[PDB]
């Protein structure tokens, strides 16, 4: 994966 | 060179207007490789550049069920920044992020990124340690909490680290007869007339490859930086750039001026005169 | 709270009437991303104008090129038409081949 199959609410 | 992997997001809401759109570029250097868009018939993280299209089906299917997900987070981080900022839902707002990698000559991890903005102001910033936040607002210490308690800065860091710079390092070698090559300036000045007493000077570059490059007007061997016009460097729409530097000379002194550019296609700085 | 766009009119290559080439406006540094962009021919809007996928530099302004092909002669001129929320009507570059 080249995109982080990260993400975070605020 | 150096190279420079970034991802960039932008989402916008748009009250009355059904759900935030969510449009993600993907970039090696000043080169474009993938877009994903929210707003798009059939929305998939999609090819840009020739030499990412050999990747296979879960490779493509994988970015996209990335941006996917990742779309319907910053549709809630719109919803969650309206609250921290005390806003209406009436309004639009955006939301942007940059993050990515930077490797050198030898492909070692020089540093990394990841930076968020809310209507075009910074909010939060991971520091070059990879392990702690800036802040710009008490909005965004709120989101800063919540990232320290949830080790969020830790991943950030395994990916600045691994995949980001291991995927780099794939996408330079995939395209090395282009992204490993740069292409110099092709340069010339121009002179234009104002009146009897002044004429217009303008050194130009063209077709070069990567963006980065520095045009300098000096009289009489002094930098002009404060009496030169700049001009944006700006996409040919080929891979390449333009860009021009312009000043203003009085008549008959043309030759106390000589432009210089710099650029990685160049083994030297060139010097230049109007002809 | 918005920042206006830079426009800039310009061709891929250096000019040449007769010869084929493609038309460009290059707009930047504006915020919100929301733009109106055409391609004006003797004051004609263009149809088949294509443009770069949204994206943004280091300040967080917005930059997209807005391109279609053209062949220049010495008697039809060309504009890029800009609106922007910042911008009461829309504002017009007109082409400088000279340039």
């Amino acid at each position: 994966s080249s995109t982080r199959g990260i993400s975070q609410l605020w | 060179g150096s190279h420079s992997m970034r991802y960039f997001y932008t989402a916008m809401s748009r009250p009355g207007r059904g759900e935030p759109r969510f449009i993600a570029v993907g970039y090696v250097d000043d080169t474009q490789f993938v877009r994903f868009d929210s707003d798009a018939a059939s929305p998939r993280m999609a090819p840009r550049a020739p030499w990412i299209e050999q990747e296979g089906p879960e490779y493509w299917d994988g970015e996209t069920r990335n941006m996917k997900a990742s779309a319907q987070t910053y549709r809630e981080n719109l919803r969650i920044a309206l609250r921290y900022y005390n806003q209406s839902e009436a309004g639009s707002h955006i939301i942007q992020v940059m993050y990515g990698c930077d490797v050198g000559p030898d492909g070692r991890l020089l540093r990394g990124h990841d930076q968020s903005a809310y209507d075009g102001k910074d909010y939060i910033a991971l520091n070059e340690d990879l392990s702690s936040w800036t802040a710009a607002d008490t909005a965004a210490q709120i989101t800063q909490r919540k990232w320290e308690a949830a080790r969020v800065a830790e991943q950030l860091r395994a990916y600045l680290e691994g995949l980001c710079v291991e995927w780099l390092r794939r996408y330079l070698e995939n395209g090395k007869e282009t992204l490993q090559r740069a292409d110099p300036p092709k340069t010339h000045v121009t002179h234009h007339p104002i009146s009897d007493h002044e004429a217009t000077l303008r050194c130009w570059a063209l077709g070069f490859y990567p963006a980065e490059i520095t045009l300098t007007w000096q009289r009489d061997g002094e930098d002009q930086t404060q009496d030169t016009e700049l001009v944006e460097t700006r996409p040919a729409g080929d891979r390449t750039f333009q860009k021009w530097a312009a000043v203003v000379v009085p008549s008959g002194e043309e030759q106390r001026y000589t432009c210089h550019v710099q650029h990685e296609g160049l083994p030297k700085p060139l010097t230049l005169r109007w002809e | 709270i918005q920042r206006t766009p830079k426009i800039q009119v310009y061709s891929r290559h250096p000019a040449e009437n007769g010869k084929s080439n493609f038309l460009n406006c290059y707009v930047s540094g504006f915020h919100p991303s929301d733009i109106e962009v055409d391609l004006l021919k003797n004051g004609e809007r263009i149809e088949k104008v294509e443009h770069s996928d949204l994206s943004f530099s280091k300040d967080w302004s917005f930059y997209l090129l807005y391109y279609t092909e053209f062949t220049p002669t010495e008697k039809d001129e060309y504009a890029c038409r800009v609106n922007h929320v910042t911008l009461s009507q829309p504002k017009i570059v007109k082409w400088d081949r000279d340039m």
